């Protein structure tokens, strides 16, 4: 069991098939492609010079990394910090805060129902404070991670085949207490419930008696 | 003798002095407003009188002020590795006050030397007075002076007026050592008469208690002072004035 | 302490090489590293050559050296010429009532 | 149990009170503890 | 041109007092210390005791007591040199020396390096 | 040993008489922020 | 358990004995105390 | 050195055990491996992979 | 380059350098006397190595 | 930095308003709060009336205030006379190799 | 009746030196700063450096590497300007200027404050 910032299951994804889309607390990204459109992401605030801004691209041969204050293009299709050089086709990815990637690549025959685990890939410690991101242009998908808990299970490679959202629902609940994907019948207590306060409230007596300040 | 001692010793070959065969007033110790520094690690510095002890040890410094700190159990730093260890389970007190007006000369007052090389640290009370050449590198020194061979001495000097951290501070430490044993160093109380078969509350050469004090039948030998229980309580008692 | 231990005098030739003892009390030199020497030429003022036993100022030919061991310091004059022909003294911190001895001194004379 | 000594007098007699209190709490909690689980020893071995 | 220089010689008979002074130049004359060596007819090089130009701390030898006062000036940068109740060894060449390190807080380095000098200056005393 | 300020409208800034109170620091204690029940 | 690290060869390897006596004794107190917990639900569930 | 109990140091990792070589499927990323307890169950050398 | 650094910056924009790549020898550091403080929350200065 | 820029002269009328410019650099003016202006009646001394941008000494008339903004320090004398025609320096500390730089000077002449 | 008062004119030709001293009145003279402010011909207000009356401590312009060294008389309360190897636009009317506020320790105002002014000192190097 662990605690770090996922896709909720069974959660809203937006389908695309260009605009600037926000980085809330990290990016899950997938995309089924057949010509292969998309080539690459935009990272950071404004998107704009004069502040740093992660561009990754994919020009035929291999793959480019860079950070500096960029004049990007209003429809995009100095002072730089770091650089790098490295529908069938199911390219999954998750962008969270550094920076860090994963990816997991399948092919397919809108979203294909199924799982599969996410490996990391490169390590990018770089410190943008990002909040929007854009995809260089075919359909695409985006959702927002959360902090919520998973039970992994990992078999006897170290592969992970299944996993529990653990606030997805009361059944999911039990089996986060339990440890295992499997419940036997019964009733089991797993968590507490507790009304939350309301308003502050401060209180000091009446103010009479004050001291002769005049 | 020990506290207005002529001169002392540097710290990297510090004296030891044994105290012993007395009685000790160490209460005038605290009241002398002349220490700058009066800390104990576990004694009242009041109620010190109060104690019994086999053998008193007067340790005595000439190490610097911002220094004073080290001399204490848990320490590290420069004098508290290579210089003097206090142990961890100290029991003493370590009595501090600058001697500005002792040795301090325009020019600095040299005469005073610590280590400042050591290959591993001290152990508590271990003393090292080698005056080998620090070998600091992977070639022999042979007693020569060099790059990577260093003489392990340096003198602290005391700049006459220079010093708020900077001056001499004369620690004397005592170690408070009893076996359990004949203590001997006890202070200034009035052996009062002795009263028997009734409870009372006694003062037996620092061992304390309450109980009632009876003629036994036990047969002690020369060296013993007292017996003990299966509880490691206090069980018999030789008087240190009848035997 | 007393005054240091150096040579009367000692000779030598030019190119060769000459060495000057200095002994003192183990208060004296053996428990300091403190060594510095001096050198007079005749109606001059002295001229420091030798400080930290082994060590030097920026300008000393590099002619001069300083040793230590014991109670003897001792400094090496190699490629000697007329042009060395001076005295020399010896100084050391003490650890005692005074701060600074000086050796009786040595004439170095250039045949 | 980490105390300068295990007789409590010889914790008065050594100690002031502003360190004192520090030192009998240390021996406070092992020897409740120690009692504290002798009576379970005993509850349990007084059921059976 | 860092360079010191006493007065001229004098010429006493016993018991009186001498005055010997010591300009300093070239440098800051509050950093380091004055140090004070003369040369006894026969007999090697004999220090005295010194003076902080920061202070005004003075201290001389034991087997000079009494016989010796060193005061100075700081707006003229002049250290100056006494010795009364003059004895016909006092005959010597009295020499002023500066330290070679700047009076530092917080310091190691011990302040008896003598390393700058005045010309000379000859006592004759009979 | 004592002497007078010369105190006059016309003056300027510095030299304007300032009434000056100095609060030094239970029986005295702040007033109550208090909310609705 | 409030030390610093819950394993022992850390503790040892990152504090010199004066400070790391104090974090060891804390896991030490604890987890004695956790084995005190099992051996007394064993004694009752043992009686079981 | 294999087969031999000996005190072992991986990259500050600090323990005693018996190395072996082991049959564990690690994938290309994973630096090592845990027990159940939270034990260091196996570790890949950083000199030889 | 990080303790030798020409201009450090004021401290409330104080400035931070990631330090990885290589190996460490602490024990210069601590040995220095240079240092007026050098206490370590975690780590004997000691055994650093 | 370099010297500060002031307008080389300002003209108007008494009782008319009259504002003078002080641009520097961010390192001289922009990253703090230390700009103080000065006066010279020729042939005389300096006079301090403006410092901490807008703060003022006792005993200078309300007439002359002192603003800030960006690069921009700037100097408002409202009410004037003949009896304000002098020269006027900008003065800051700074960030750098200095600590305090002036403007050029403005001169004032009353019409 | 705190003021300043400095030498009177010079003239000069390049290359020389120059001894520009400035008197104190009507305060403690160990408290406050001495700043020092030229005034080129035809460009503005320009300070130099300064010296501490308490200890002397000094330090300049970078642009006036070695042609410059502040000194001071605590006794009568005067400190003195030097400027050497004289160059034409050397001329300048100079000025002693005090800080606003006193040595004070572990302080916060900061010690440029000029407010207090010397009548002027006009040099002229050809
Ligand atoms: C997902 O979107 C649908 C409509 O597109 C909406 O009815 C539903 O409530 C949404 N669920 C979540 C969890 O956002
Ligand atoms: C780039 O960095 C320099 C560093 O001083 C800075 O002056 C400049 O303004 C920066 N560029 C932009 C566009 O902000
Ligand atoms: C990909 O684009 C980058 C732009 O930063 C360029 O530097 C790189 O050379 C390109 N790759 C190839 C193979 O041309
Ligand atoms: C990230 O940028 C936003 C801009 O709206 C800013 O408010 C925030 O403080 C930045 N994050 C950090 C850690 O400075
Ligand atoms: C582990 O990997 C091997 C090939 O490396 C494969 O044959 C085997 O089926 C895998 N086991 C599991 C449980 O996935
Ligand atoms: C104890 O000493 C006193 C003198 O103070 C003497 O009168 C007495 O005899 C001694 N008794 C013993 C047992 O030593």
């Amino acid at each position: 069991s662990t605690q770090d910032l996922f896709l909720p299951f069974f959660s809203n994804v937006t389908w695309f098939h260009n605009p600037v889309l926000p980085f809330n607390d990290g990016v899950y990204f997938a995309s089924t492609e057949k010509s292969n459109i998309i080539r690459g992401w935009i990272f950071g605030t404004t998107l704009d010079s004069k502040t740093q801004s992660l561009l990754i691209v994919n020009n035929a041969t291999n793959v480019v990394i860079k950070v500096c204050e960029f004049q990007f293009c209003n429809d995009p299709f100095n002072n730089c910090t770091f650089e790098y050089v490295s529908f069938k086709n199911l390219r999954e990815f998750v962008f969270k805060n550094y920076f860090k990637i994963y990816s997991k690549h399948t092919p397919i025959n809108d979203l294909p129902q199924g799982f599969s685990a996410l490996e990391p890939l490169v390590d990018l410690p770089i410190g943008i404070n990002i909040t929007r991101f854009q995809t260089l242009l075919a359909a695409y998908y985006v959702g927002y991670l959360q902090p919520r808990t998973f039970l992994l299970k990992y078999n006897e490679n170290g592969t992970i085949t299944d996993a529990v959202d653990c606030a997805l629902d009361p059944l999911s609940e039990t089996k986060c207490t339990l440890k295992s994907f499997t419940v036997e019948k019964g009733i089991y207590q797993t968590s507490n419930f507790r009304v939350q306060p309301t308003e502050s409230i401060v209180r000091f007596p009446n103010i009479t008696n004050l001291c002769p300040f005049g | 003798e020990v506290f207005n001692a002529t001169r002392f010793a540097s710290v990297y070959a510090w004296n030891r002095k044994r105290i012993s065969n007395c009685v000790a007033d160490y209460s005038v110790l605290y009241n002398s407003a002349s220490f700058s520094t009066f800390k104990c690690y576990g004694v009242s510095p009041t109620k010190l009188n109060d104690l019994c002890f086999t053998n008193v040890y007067a340790d005595s410094f000439v190490i610097r002020g911002d220094e004073v700190r080290q001399i204490a159990p848990g320490q590290t730093g420069k004098i508290a590795d290579y210089n003097y260890k206090l142990p961890d389970d100290f029991t003493g007190c370590v009595i501090a006050w600058n001697s500005n007006n002792l040795d301090s000369k325009v020019g600095g007052n040299y005469n005073y030397l610590y280590r400042l090389f050591r290959k591993s640290n001290l152990k508590p009370f271990e003393r090292d007075i080698s005056t080998e050449i620090y070998q600091a590198g992977s070639t022999p020194c042979n007693g020569v002076e060099g790059f990577n061979c260093y003489f392990p001495l340096q003198s602290y000097g005391f700049q006459p007026t220079n010093g708020v951290g900077y001056q001499p501070y004369r620690v004397v430490v005592l170690s408070f050592e009893l076996l359990h044993a004949p203590a001997t160093v006890c202070g200034p109380k009035k052996s009062t008469n002795l009263v028997k078969n009734k409870c009372v509350n006694f003062n037996f050469n620092g061992l304390t208690g309450t109980g009632v004090l009876t003629e036994s039948n036990k047969k002690f030998l020369p060296f013993q002072q007292f017996g003990r229980d299966i509880a490691d309580t206090t069980d018999a008692v030789r008087d240190p004035q009848t035997l | 302490q007393s005054a240091l231990t150096q040579p009367a005098s000692v000779s030598g030739s030019p190119g060769q090489s000459i060495t000057i003892s200095c002994t003192g009390t183990s208060s004296d030199v053996g428990g300091y590293k403190y060594v510095s020497w001096y050198q007079r030429h005749p109606g001059k003022a002295p001229k420091l050559m030798i400080y930290d036993v082994s060590n030097r100022p920026s300008g000393v030919s590099n002619r001069f050296s300083g040793s230590k061991s014991g109670n003897t310091a001792s400094l090496t004059i190699s490629g000697l010429q007329a042009e060395d022909e001076a005295d020399y003294y010896c100084s050391s911190y003490t650890s005692s009532s005074t701060s600074v001895v000086f050796g009786g001194g040595t004439q170095l004379t250039v045949l | 149990f980490g105390a300068i000594s295990s007789v409590l007098n010889d914790i008065l007699s050594r100690l002031d009170p502003p360190e004192a209190e520090v030192q009998i709490d240390r021996l406070i909690t092992g020897r409740l503890q120690s009692l504290q689980t002798y009576v379970t020893q005993q509850l349990i071995r007084a059921a059976e | 041109q860092v360079q010191l220089v006493q007065s001229g010689a004098e010429v006493k008979k016993p018991g009186a007092s001498v005055k010997v002074s010591c300009k300093a130049s070239g440098y800051t004359f509050t950093s380091y210390y004055m140090h004070w060596v003369r040369q006894a007819p026969g007999q090697g090089l004999e220090w005295m005791g010194i003076i902080n130009p920061s202070g005004g701390s003075t201290s001389y030898a034991q087997k000079l007591q009494g016989r010796v006062t060193m005061t100075r000036d700081t707006s003229t940068s002049t250290v100056y040199m006494e010795l009364s109740s003059l004895r016909s060894e006092d005959t010597a060449v009295y020499y002023c020396a500066r330290a070679n390190h700047e009076t530092t807080m917080d310091t190691y380095y011990y302040y008896y390096y003598m390393d700058v000098w005045g010309k000379g200056t000859t006592v004759t005393v009979s």
